[PDB]
RNA sequence: GGUUGCGGCCAUAUCUACCAGAAAGCACCGUUUCCCGUCCGAUCAACUGUAGUUAAGCUGGUAAGAGCCUGACCGAGUAGUGUAGUGGGUGACCAUACGCGAAACUCAGGUGCUGCAAUCU
RNA sequence: GAGAACAGAAAUCUCCAGUAGAACAAAAGGGUAAAAGCCCCCUUGAUUUUGAUUUUCAGUGUGAAUACAAACCAUGAAAGU
RNA sequence: AAGCUCGUAUCAGUUUUAUGAGGUAAAGCGAAUGAUUAGAGGUUCCGGGGUCGAAAUGACCUUGACCUAUUCUCAAACUUUAAAUAUGUAAGAAGUCCUUGUUACUUAAUUGAACGUGGACAUUUGAAUGAAGAGCUUUUAGUGGGCCAUUUUUGGUAAGC
């Protein structure tokens, strides 16, 4: 049964993983603030690996997590990229999905040769409503399985509105 | 070298007991004590101040002081051929009111009863106890219960 | 060794009467193997204490012989004859502790027949001598009286 | 759940659950046990505290002490008994929060006797004072703030249900840096923006400034200030007058009831599944291998 | 450089297993305990004998070792590869010590010697299982294997069905019922207790009470 | 009887799957002027109680369910142990005598009780 | 575990599960989950006075510790610590 | 050794009763940690091998690892359970109950806390057994190589070690 057991789209998290500091992070970093609007979060390298050439808390990436209609349009704007093809994979057991597009030209947003080019992450996820009982603080409960956003349901979901494609097996 | 520091062979003492972790219930702070009650002692491992050490574990004692934390116990330990009057600040998770008593309490709040309510009838009291008596006659029948006979078994293996 | 002296059997071959409790049936079960002891008839009660009965009067052990000595300190509690001694010890009386008491302990010499057995330190169940062997204690004393 | 999750007997049997008013989401234990305790030297005194709560929109005040048996009400106040004294409206606001614990205040201090003498601060300019005690007589009724699991934000309003309670004349010790109207880069508090929460001229000035840019959204919310004729201004008036009623009498109105408790109980059962006895779980063990086994 | 056996039959210590504390300690002369046709299911091997022990000793593993080699080489050669399931049903995991030899009885803590296995009076050492058929054949292997053995052993025909825990007809009437389901090399049984669903899955051949 | 706030003992309250929940209450839920917090009004803050919903929370019921709790001459007077002997045995060890006495096992029964305050067909 | 450009066994992002299987300088053992662990905010109580007490014990000393009294402070809405 | 103050008093290498403490023995391992034998059933876009192959996030065999339910065996420095023997305290006149003073501590509070004044109840007055009595003080010798037996027990192949 249903009435606002939905499938609103929680929050959508982009991201830029840059396998060093400095300006060619920071340029990284540009991208996603004047492509969210928000003020984007660094990450720490969270150990060292030489031949990925990364000291621990080195800042290594940048990504932000955006969320309500801002939303929508950024995961269009992308999923224009994708041509509206995805995969089997992509969406999670648990519900949610994304997907990755190189050069962030090929979603509105100019060029200049001062910032380069950049590669992305999308990461949509997903719920219903009263995800809030996760979430609050005080009795924090968890959500029942009729409710629990499943992958079948979001590829559904995914398939109705955009009319967009799956594909494969 | 050896070693002998305060909390030395308490491993399993001042352990915690299977599925018994944490916060300690609030009743253990509610719990009240007064001078001249006489509590138990045992160390409860989750909470490192105010602890009795390891000797005093499992000892008996009578409050002579209570402060706002802790209550301070006397315990008479034996060194030598003689006993010595220890005083033990504890923190009251390490305390309980012992009912090495209650017993006595319930036998004289009992005592005052039938002693009046035997008086003010005709006297003829008793009211020391007395220790287990062996048993007197009786007479069993076999009445639905005419003896079995066993005998001893064979030795037999089974394995 | 403490109970031994609690039941005032501080020598070999004496001998004193007990009130069977729990709590003295314990202090029984602990020295088993130094004693013997059993279920005392109205005859050898008796001549234990025509024989050898002695009453603790400011100490000194003084012998029965004359029922004043009895009246004089146990007629307080009744009890006033050597007889009226020996019925309250048979019928564990209710002044049984202060009668019991006055006897000094019971001093036997060694049986006459002997021991039955070979060998004493074991259980009378066992062919020894030491434990409960009930009505028979009454064949051992007489021989020891 | 997932297969590869799922739990085996050996986690479910070392398992230590937690309290239950833990498992439930709503005691923490640790400030429980520091709120309640007292100096053993004091015996036994009761340590009370003004429990404060919100739900989605009802405001509870209870007075309430500690028993080992389990707790104990001196007194309850609810901000949904603010009708009785002129309030019907935005009952989960700041004000209704002030004028609830003002209504607690006045409740218990009525029901011991430190009524007539300390009143607190009748006047109310939100200034900051708690109440002090009187030269030559009782000392006042001291209680500590449960504020339970909600946050200390500068501006929250479970510190609103605080300052009435203490401007109601119950000694409720407390710093003045949580109010609204506290100065973040000074140490010094603003009276006249907490005098306007305590009146509501945050909620008035929301309502002023609807009515001339934007009706649709002043017509879905303050609805029922239109339906009954409340436009902002009136505001404060109104809560200064729930202040006059509330102290006039706040000896507390139980609810009519109508209905029995009898009768409750039994309308109630209705609904109410009954457990099953052995005898019933056998026969549908034994009926479910007669069909699921017999070879249909 | 073995030192004779007599030197630690008796059980004169504590366990000293290998450990975080011990560690330097030599392999176990015997490893492995399960051999002939072990693959074979709980209803081809009815009968079983024991080896067992009439002692509180210590059992060497190379001794351990030696007794399993000479049981199993008779059994087969006389009767088979196939025929027999030999068990060693004891496991060395105790370490023996030595003094090895400027200094004499000062700090004199010796180092890992060798293993062996602690057994009481009345255990079990070697198990084995077979064809009823084949009884004498067995029983001679365990009493040649007997000879590598310090202190007395003595061999026990079984009451139960091979190494299974119940006696040769009170498995019949399980299996001629419903209730047992072939395993690896051991067997199920049906429980009444738990998820009557799962239960009727498994044992599709009970729920009927009959064949 | 339900529910809520505060609880006490802290699994007979937990876990897994499914179903049912009147009324009130809780809840989810709407908003961003104001105090306040964020990469994000998701959390946290505030405002409305108006615009919506029992889907989730919550409560209850089902299950030869997992776990947990209780009981029993179920196992077992078994293991182990205090005491005794110029007892057996080459030893290793083992019987016996007066006492104390488990754990696993197996079978049955059970699945939160309850204190204060307010509310409720 | 399941998901996301370059990106791979290992970079960064998300969600589910998670009784602690981690972390708490150090040996090990106790102990700890709205914490005792991780992140942040504010700090000097690591302070002043002189007694009592527990361990080791001679019931000496020393080390270390515990509960108070008299100060002055820190923090927190507060109970407190 | 010298005594001294008292004396049915108070005392105890003992039991009983009531109430605690404990993690050894045993036990356990289809309970945690750590060891250990065996198969059986699963799962890989994924440790490698091999056939088909242009490949495949291809299929099929395969051997490994993991998973599920089983199986044989273990622990001084493992453990849910958990003895016996040992072990703390209590069994009254220094007790139990009523009335209602003192204070600067403490409570919202003559509230509490401590110490009391006045009043009520005697030896079945509060278990056993014993007691050639109990308590207390001073001063001083010798000693400060120990060895043995049953049981528990460490090192050692062992020892009259
Ligand atoms: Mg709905
Ligand atoms: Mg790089
Ligand atoms: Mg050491
Ligand atoms: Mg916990
Ligand atoms: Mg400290
Ligand atoms: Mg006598
Ligand atoms: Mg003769
Ligand atoms: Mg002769
Ligand atoms: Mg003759
Ligand atoms: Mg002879
Ligand atoms: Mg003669
Ligand atoms: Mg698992
Ligand atoms: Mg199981
Ligand atoms: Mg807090
Ligand atoms: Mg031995
Ligand atoms: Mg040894
Ligand atoms: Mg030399
Ligand atoms: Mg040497
Ligand atoms: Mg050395
Ligand atoms: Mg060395
Ligand atoms: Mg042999
Ligand atoms: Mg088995
Ligand atoms: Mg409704
Ligand atoms: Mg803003
Ligand atoms: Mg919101
Ligand atoms: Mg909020
Ligand atoms: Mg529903
Ligand atoms: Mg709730
Ligand atoms: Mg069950
Ligand atoms: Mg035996
Ligand atoms: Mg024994
Ligand atoms: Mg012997
Ligand atoms: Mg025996
Ligand atoms: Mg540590
Ligand atoms: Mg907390
Ligand atoms: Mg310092
Ligand atoms: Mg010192
Ligand atoms: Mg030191
Ligand atoms: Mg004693
Ligand atoms: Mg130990
Ligand atoms: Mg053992
Ligand atoms: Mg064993
Ligand atoms: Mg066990
Ligand atoms: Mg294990
Ligand atoms: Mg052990
Ligand atoms: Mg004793
Ligand atoms: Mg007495
Ligand atoms: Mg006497
Ligand atoms: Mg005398
Ligand atoms: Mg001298
Ligand atoms: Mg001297
Ligand atoms: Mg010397
Ligand atoms: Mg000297
Ligand atoms: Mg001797």
């Amino acid at each position: 049964q249903n009435p606002m057991r939905d499938l609103k789209i929680e929050k959508l998290v982009l991201n830029i993983s840059v396998g060093e500091s400095g300006d060619r992070l920071t340029r990284a970093s540009k991208v996603l603030e004047q492509l969210s609007g928000q003020t984007p979060v660094q990450s720490k390298a969270r150990y060292t690996v030489r031949t990925f050439g990364i000291r621990r808390n080195e800042k290594i990436a940048v990504h932000v997590t955006v969320r309500g209609p801002k939303a929508e349009e950024i995961l269009e704007r992308g999923l224009k990229v994708k041509e509206y093809q995805l995969r089997d994979r992509n969406f999670s057991a648990t519900g949610n999905f994304g997907f990755g597009i190189d050069e962030h030209i090929d979603l509105g947003i100019k060029y200049d040769p001062s910032i380069g080019i950049f590669g992305m992450d999308f990461y949509v996820v997903m719920n219903r409503p009263g995800a809030r009982v996760t979430r609050r603080k005080r009795c924090k409960g968890t959500v029942g399985n009729s409710h629990k956003t499943t992958k079948e349901d979001t590829v559904s979901w995914f398939k109705q509105k955009y009319d967009a494609d799956v594909l494969d097996k | 070298g050896k070693s002998h520091g305060y909390r030395s062979r308490t491993r399993y003492m001042f352990q915690r007991d299977f599925r018994k972790h944490g916060a300690v219930h609030l009743s253990t702070y509610l719990k009240v004590y007064k001078v001249g009650d006489i509590v138990d002692i045992k160390a409860n491992g989750s909470i490192q101040k105010g602890m009795p050490h390891k000797f005093y574990q499992g000892k008996t004692g009578v409050v002579y002081n209570v402060t706002k934390s802790s209550v301070g116990v006397i315990i008479n330990k034996m060194v030598g051929n003689r006993y010595l009057e220890k005083r033990l600040n504890l923190r009251v998770e390490h305390i309980k009111h012992s009912k090495c008593r209650q017993e006595f309490l319930e036998r004289v709040k009992a005592n005052a009863a039938k002693r009046a309510e035997a008086k003010a009838q005709g006297v003829a009291v008793q009211l020391k106890r007395q220790p287990a008596q062996p048993r007197e006659s009786r007479i069993v029948s076999t009445e639905g219960n005419v003896p079995q006979t066993l005998a001893p078994v064979p030795y037999e293996t089974f394995i | 060794r403490k109970v031994l002296q609690l039941l005032r059997l501080t020598r070999i071959n004496s001998g004193t009467f007990v009130k069977v409790t729990k709590a003295t049936l314990e202090l029984l079960k602990l020295i088993e193997p130094y004693v013997a002891y059993g279920y005392p008839s109205y005859s050898t009660i008796r001549q234990l204490v025509y024989k050898r009965g002695f009453g603790k009067i400011n100490k000194q052990r003084v012998p029965l012989s004359d029922n004043a000595i009895i009246e004089a300190n146990l007629g307080k509690y009744g009890i006033l004859s050597i007889d009226d001694l020996i019925h309250e010890i048979i019928t564990v009386g209710p002044h049984f502790k202060q009668a019991n008491n006055f006897l000094w302990p019971f001093k036997l010499s060694n049986p006459s027949g002997g021991w039955g057995v070979p060998r004493k330190f074991k259980h009378f169940i066992q062919g020894g001598s030491f434990g409960n062997r009930e009505e028979f204690i009454n064949k051992l004393v007489k021989s020891m009286n | 759940a997932f297969q590869k999750d799922a739990k085996s007997s050996a986690y479910s049997s070392r398992f230590q659950t937690p309290f239950r008013r833990r498992r439930e989401g709503k005691t923490d234990y640790y400030q429980r046990k520091r709120l309640v305790t007292q100096h053993k030297a004091k015996y036994n005194t009761p340590k009370y505290r003004l429990v404060v709560r919100f739900t989605n929109k009802d405001i509870i005040c209870q007075i309430i002490s500690s028993t080992i048996t389990g707790d104990v009400v001196l007194a309850a106040a609810y901000s949904h008994e603010l009708p009785r004294y002129g309030i019907t409206h935005g009952l989960t606001n700041w004000a209704a929060a002030y004028a609830t614990g003002l209504l607690i205040a006045r409740r218990t201090l009525q029901k011991l006797g430190l009524d007539e003498t300390y009143k607190g601060v009748e006047e109310v300019e939100g200034e900051y004072e708690l109440t002090e005690a009187v030269e030559d007589g009782p000392r006042p009724f001291k209680v500590f703030l449960d504020i339970g699991l909600q946050r200390t934000t500068t501006g929250a309003r479970v510190f609103g249900a605080l300052k009435g309670a203490s401007d109601g004349g119950l000694y409720v010790p407390h710093s003045e840096n949580r109010f609204p109207g506290w100065d973040f880069e000074t140490e010094e508090i603003d009276p006249e923006l907490l005098r306007s929460y305590i009146f509501g001229g945050h909620v008035s000035q929301y309502m002023e400034e609807l009515a001339d840019d934007d009706e649709e959204r002043f017509s879905e919310l303050f609805k029922g200030y239109l339906a009954d004729d409340i436009d902002a201004d009136s505001l404060e008036d109104i809560y200064t007058s729930a202040h006059e009623a509330i102290r006039a009498d706040p000896a507390f109105k139980p609810t009519e009831k109508k209905f029995t408790k009898e009768q409750y109980a039994a309308e109630s059962k209705k609904y109410r599944q009954t457990k099953l006895s052995k005898e019933e779980r056998a026969a549908r063990v034994a009926a479910k291998i007669a069909a699921l086994a017999g070879q249909q | 450089a073995r030192r004779p056996a007599r030197c630690y039959r008796y059980q004169k210590n504590k366990p000293y297993p290998k450990s975080r504390y011990n560690r330097a300690v030599p392999d176990s002369k015997i490893r492995i305990y399960d051999l002939g046709k072990k693959k074979a299911t709980v209803d081809e091997f009815p009968l079983c004998v024991h080896l067992v022990s009439n002692e509180l000793e210590q059992l060497s593993s190379e001794a351990l070792e030696a007794a399993r080699i000479c049981a199993n080489k008779y059994m087969t050669t006389v009767s088979g590869r196939d025929a027999f399931h030999l068990r060693v049903r004891v496991h060395p995991f105790h370490v023996l010590r030595i003094n090895k030899m400027q200094q004499g009885m000062r700090g004199a803590w010796g180092k890992p010697h060798g293993l062996a296995a602690r057994v009481d009076i009345g255990q079990i050492i070697f198990s084995v299982r077979t064809k009823d058929s084949n009884k004498d054949v067995v029983v001679e292997g365990l009493r040649r294997a007997r000879y590598k053995f310090p202190g007395q052993q003595k061999i026990i025909l079984s009451k139960k069905w091979g190494f299974t825990n119940l006696d040769r007809p009170e498995y019949l009437k399980k299996r001629e019922a419903g209730e047992v389901k072939d395993d690896g090399a051991f067997v199920k049984f049906l429980s009444k207790k738990g998820s009557l669903e799962n239960n009727i899955r498994e044992f599709p051949e009970y729920f009927a009470a009959q064949a």
